[PDB]
RNA sequence: CGGCCAACUACGUGCCAGCAGCCGCGGUAAUACGUAGGGUCCGAGCGUUGUCCGGAAUUACUGGGCGUAAAGAGCUCGUA
RNA sequence: AGUAACUGACGCUGAGGAGCGAAAGCGUGGGGAGCGAACAGGAUUAGAUACCCUGGUAGUCCACGCCGUAAACGGUGGGUACUAGGUGUGGGUUUCCUUCCUUGGGAUCCGUGCCGUAGCUAACGCAUUAAGUACCCCGCCUGGGGAGUACGGCCGCAAGG
């Protein structure tokens, strides 16, 4: 399958911040993108899904552009 | 020579488009009255046909009853389907008590004086198996000793030691 | 089980309930 | 008493198994060590029950008995069919048609209906009917034939069942127990070793191993041959 | 729960000596410690039944080591009860 | 929790015949040492010993299997259990598949069977049935 | 020792991984499938269709007893336990391996008015200007694709 | 539309292209055939034979 | 005196008269109604009714069960 | 989960009893976009107190309180010990392939599914998460209707329980 990035020894932290990060993981039209289709462990994603809701409410990603 | 008891004739059906096909069961118990006895059900067209299913069914799985003299060796008590049967060995001149599937069994098999109760499923074909079942559990005095590796004095009571003397 | 049983059961209840409306006045003024 | 040495059959792979996952664990008697999620066969056993079974196969040919050499994956089909054919022995490898050893007076019929079309062939009426009959009657040969090919030995019944990869044909060993005959095969480590009477412990799935076990067996029958 | 230094202070108080943190005296000092902030928090929060059955679990755990300690010594049952200011 | 340890004795017995295991192992007690010795003296188990656990001290026993893996146990059964507890007098001790089978009586002797708390006229607890 | 001399013996056997290539020996040639000899639990097993490029091409014919081929791990574990093995994309691979080191030689199987699609183990379009059934002929690739082998020549 | 299936429910439209939806999709394909330059006829021919619409 | 449950035929009648512990018998050809032969069980007795026990393991201590047949409280804490 | 420093049988169950208890429903005060019992028309129908359509009040929402019911179901009371395995998945410790990146694999503890032995069952099926083998405590059943109904009693503002 795919590697979960952040249970490697180089994962970075996730942060609703660094939107890039972020936007590497939300789909063209700013979905959150699954957890199969990434490979991410559940804890990871969970992080993810929360930085990334917390990222558009600090409007730094689009609500579904 | 060979012993018979026809214990049950059923007539069973089935449906079909013109209507009910009839069939016959037999339930027949094959035995010589000398330890040895078997169980055979069949089923015909007829009811002579259906017996002689039964009666060659039997006759091809015989099974030997561990007799003590004229008695079975203990009391044990059997369970087939929904049918329980309890047997237990009586004094000599008691004569068979026991309903009719398992009276007809217990005659077959040759055993003389035995107190046998059905208590539950009073079909007679699982009577039938129960009763079967029961006298499967009976284990022969020889048979204890050689498991347990002690002498046939050491675990048999003194009395079916001299019931055994007696009917040798 | 078969639900015919929850039917006839259902048909009751429903029955006593509709007496208990129809006297619902009547048993609170003998009440 | 072994013919063959513990290097001999080792060479073919009769150490080797199946998969870690389709084990059945009454094998783990006769399992050594599991390796590369398959498990294997410590030989020893196997060489100290085959000693049995050649010993076995010596008795009962020896007083006037007769083995059967069932066997229906491919891996060991050609190999018995060739074995029976060096002992003049009755063999199975096709397909196992259920019920040869419990309605045997059925089956017999079709020995003798092959035995009348043999002898229809020598007579040679195949221009004597219309062509569809003869053609169908072609068919119905080369079907029996075919179908029945070590069984027109088979006079009473055998005296004891050779079998590989008992999971294969369980249809075989059900019948051999209702019958009592006793089974001699070559279990694998998924097998169910209650079911046989003297086993082999082994590989089945490779030709070699297979074959060098029906070697053994050939030459146990052929040694109680001849000893009548 | 209580924090590591009040459990530190509650242990050293109560226990028997310097090292015991089972000993029934320190339990139930420390469950009755833990009681009384819960019901602080509940007087604040009164729909919080989770909580509520929580407290009632710890309500429950005391009595049965007061149970045992009135059993085992009655001398340090009546210490214990008057020391902590508890009534049955 | 655990409320009668020899009934747990005797129905791990029970699922080790059941199951052709040929060892179990289990807490170890006088009681339960001494009706290792009694089935062991009248040939029902192969052999028990006791080594020693992480905690305490453990019980080994060894089944008995006939040549044809057949098993040596065809019953056993806890008669006199918590709760309803079995006393019998020396005059009214039971009998097991009509005396095939054995009674384990404890009377203040210590632990018997049936035949010779009758033989030494002495009553007990019927503690289990094996046949 | 005894034990020792097993051990010994059991890792003298080789092991392999799915998309490797395994040589072996066949032992069995059949009408719908061909065996082959690795020296492991089973033996593996190539399917007519997995045998040749071409689709109407009988194994007795192409493969006999006794010939030595080297195939490719598809599946390792089937239900049975057989391990799928594939000369044809085995060939698939060496042959394109050989077509990026040609990128060239082969010949022609389909007759297309608006070119020719050379067979040489893979298909390449020839366009039909710059060049016809059954010949050889040269020329250099223009476009490969490594997807579906596919590629196209000069 | 979906939901429940019967005899006479309308059959499922189906494109003549395997689904493969949206989700790894991709672009697998990449033909360069022809740039030399063409006529009508001549383009016309060149598709004939390509069998392409 | 159809089967349980020892012991069958004829006549009269026909969904009537009636019988019946249960199953159930009366629809011009009834071994189930009534009468005659014949038979069987008892015998100075023979049957019916009423009451109790058994069969009923159908209150199961000996000797029952609770997924779907009746039967696990909606779930926890806790007093005796 | 690990360490096991600590107390040293302090455990289990639990008649009654107390507490929590979906939705609907009731009381006081707010709020009311969408949905929507009741209620209007429209349509279908022989008839439509319905299904479908257009509107639409309580209610659904918030605060404080009541009621105490559900197919409140895994139709499977709680605790413990044992009885072949195979494979998903969640959480935590550790040994060896070792790149140590990798569901590498192994071991182990605690959950949550699927398939399957023995065993049990009337059968369907359950099968280490038992409906298997046994022990402790509680609740419940004794043919179907009449009936979870009547009377009496307790609770509730009422519905009713």
């Amino acid at each position: 399958t795919r590697k979960c990035v952040f249970c490697s020894k180089k994962g970075q932290t996730i942060d609703y911040k660094d939107t890039a990060l972020l936007r590497t993981y939300i789909s063209e039209r700013g979905k959150i993108r699954a957890r199969r289709v990434t490979g991410n462990c559940v804890q990871h994603q969970r992080d993810i899904a929360v930085a990334v809701k917390n990222a558009r409410e600090v409007a730094l990603l689009p609500f579904g552009s | 020579n060979y012993i018979e008891r026809v214990v049950s004739i059923n007539r069973v059906s089935k449906v079909v488009k013109g209507g009910r096909r009839f069939s016959f069961t037999a339930l027949v118990i094959v035995g010589d009255g000398k330890g040895m006895v078997g169980v055979g059900y069949g089923k015909a067209k007829e009811v002579p046909a259906a017996i002689a299913k039964g009666v060659e069914e039997a006759r091809k799985n015989f099974f030997r009853v561990p007799l003590i003299g004229s008695t079975i060796t203990h009391p044990v008590q059997g369970e087939a389907a929904a049918g329980v049967v309890m047997l237990r060995p009586a004094s000599p001149g008691t004569g068979v008590i026991a309903g009719g599937a398992a009276r007809a069994v217990l005659e077959c098999a040759g055993v003389h004086d035995i107190l046998a109760k059905s208590l539950g499923s009073d079909n007679a074909i699982n009577v039938v198996h129960a009763t079967v079942a029961a006298l499967k559990l009976l284990q022969r005095p020889e048979e204890v000793a050689a498991r347990r590796g002690l002498p046939i004095e050491d675990v048999a009571p003194a009395g079916m030691l001299k019931a055994r003397r007696e009917s040798e | 089980g078969s639900v015919i049983k929850k039917r006839r059961k259902r048909m009751s209840k429903k029955k006593h309930r509709k007496l208990l409306r129809r006297t619902r006045v009547q048993r609170r003024k003998l009440g | 008493m072994a013919v063959v040495t513990m290097k001999q059959l080792l060479d073919s792979g009769a150490h080797f198994g199946h998969q870690t996952r389709r084990w059945n664990p009454k094998m783990k008697r006769f399992i050594f060590t599991d390796r590369n999620g398959i498990y294997i066969i410590d030989l020893q056993q196997t060489l100290t029950y085959i000693d049995k079974a050649y010993e076995f196969v010596k008795e009962t040919v020896a007083h006037g008995g007769t083995v059967l050499f069932v066997g229906t994956k491919k891996q060991a089909q050609e190999s018995i069919a060739e074995e029976a054919t060096r002992v003049g022995m009755p063999y199975v490898n096709q397909r196992w048609l259920g019920g040869m050893l419990t309605n045997f007076s059925t089956v017999h019929k079709r020995l003798q209906r092959l035995k009348e079309l043999e002898a229809m062939e020598q007579t040679g009426g195949f221009e004597g009917r219309t062509k569809k009959e003869i053609l169908m009657l072609t068919r119905e040969k080369n079907k029996l034939e075919r179908s029945l090919g070590g069984i027109r030995d088979m006079q009473k019944v055998p005296s004891a069942v050779w079998v590989v990869d008992t999971n294969k044909e369980h249809i075989a060993v059900g019948e051999a127990r209702k019958l009592g005959i006793p089974v001699i095969a070559i279990l694998d480590t998924n097998c169910d070793p209650d079911v046989v009477d003297y086993p082999i412990p082994g590989n089945d799935d490779a030709i070699r191993s297979a074959a060098l076990l029906t070697k053994v067996i050939a030459s146990a029958v052929a040694e109680g041959l001849q000893a009548r | 729960a209580l924090t590591a230094e009040q459990k530190k202070e509650i242990l050293g108080q109560y226990g028997l000596h310097d090292t015991d943190t089972g000993s029934p005296e320190a339990q139930v000092a420390l469950l009755t410690k833990r009681i009384q902030d819960l019901t602080e928090h509940l007087k604040v929060h009164k729909h919080d039944h989770h909580s509520r059955r929580g407290l009632l679990l710890l309500v429950g755990r005391r009595r049965r080591l007061l149970k045992y300690v009135a059993q085992v010594d009655v001398a340090r049952y009546r210490s214990l009860i008057e020391r902590l200011g508890l009534r049955r | 929790t655990m409320t009668d340890p020899i009934a747990d004795f005797l129905t791990r017995l029970r699922n080790a015949n059941s199951a052709y295991h040929d060892e179990v192992t289990l807490p170890h007690s006088k009681l339960k040492a001494n009706i290792a010795e009694i089935l062991k003296r009248e040939g029902y188990i192969s052999d028990y010993r006791t080594e020693d656990a992480r905690v305490g001290k453990s019980l080994v026993v060894q089944l008995k299997y006939g040549p044809s893996r057949e098993r040596s146990i065809a019953g056993l059964r806890r008669v006199s259990k918590p709760g309803l507890r079995v006393y019998a007098k020396s005059t009214n001790l039971p009998r097991v598949l009509g005396g095939l089978g054995v009674a384990i009586i404890s009377t203040s002797s210590g632990l018997l069977t049936d035949r010779q708390a009758a033989r030494q006229g002495v009553g007990g607890e019927v503690l289990a049935y094996v046949w | 020792s005894a034990e020792d001399f097993l051990a010994a013996i059991d890792k003298t056997i080789k092991y392999f991984n799915d998309g490797d290539i395994v040589e072996g020996t066949i032992v069995k040639v059949d009408r719908d499938e061909v065996l082959l000899d690795i020296g492991y639990k089973t033996e593996g097993v190539i399917p007519s269709r997995e045998l040749s490029i071409k689709h109407d091409v009988d194994p007795n014919e192409v493969v006999s007893v006794g010939d030595e081929v080297e195939a490719l791990v598809l599946t390792k574990e089937d239900k049975e336990g057989r391990l799928i093995l594939s000369k044809k994309r085995a060939q698939y691979e060496r042959a394109w391996g050989t077509i990026e080191e040609l990128k060239v030689k082969g010949t022609v199987i389909e007759v297309v008015k608006g070119g020719l699609i050379l067979d040489i183990g893979l298909r390449g379009f020839l366009p039909a200007s710059l060049v016809y059934i059954g010949k050889e002929i040269e020329a250099k690739i223009i476009e490969l694709d490594k997807n579906r082998n596919n590629v196209v020549l000069s | 539309a979906g939901r429940e299936w019967r005899h006479e429910s309308e059959p499922a439209r189906r494109p003549g292209y395997f689904p493969r939806p949206p989700e790894e999709r991709r672009i697998i394909r990449r033909k360069s055939f022809s740039m030399v330059p063409c006529t009508v006829d001549e383009a016309a021919l060149e598709m004939e034979m390509l069998d392409y619409d």
